[PDB]
């Protein structure tokens, strides 16, 4: 769906058709026991803490 | 106490915070705001609803 919304702020011919269907997220990828995983965690949760 | 859990000024969490920082439970089964803080406090797995 965020391509959809990328195309439709330069496409207002179209328009977007009800909401998610399901719950789907997309997550940083780092390797299996990486030390510096939970900075990352705490950083996204100050980040969007500060939004 | 009755609550999820609240830090005092001096830091003393009460709740399921402190019982899992105790370790006096397993587990801390409640629809748990997972916060910028709480992870800080204990780690957590994936929420089960968002």
């Amino acid at each position: 769906s965020t391509t959809i919304e990328y195309i439709t702020q330069r496409n207002c011919n179209l328009t977007q058709i009800g909401g998610l269907i399901d719950s789907k997220g997309y997550g940083i990828g780092t390797p299996m026991g990486s030390p510096y995983r939970d900075k990352i965690t705490i950083a996204i949760l100050q980040l969007q803490e500060e939004d | 106490d009755g609550k999820y859990g609240a830090q005092d000024d001096k830091g003393q969490w009460n709740g399921m915070v402190k019982e899992l920082i105790d370790h006096k439970a397993d587990l801390a089964v409640a629809p748990l705001t997972i916060t910028h803080v709480r992870e800080k406090a204990i780690d957590f797995s994936k929420p089960f609803m968002t």
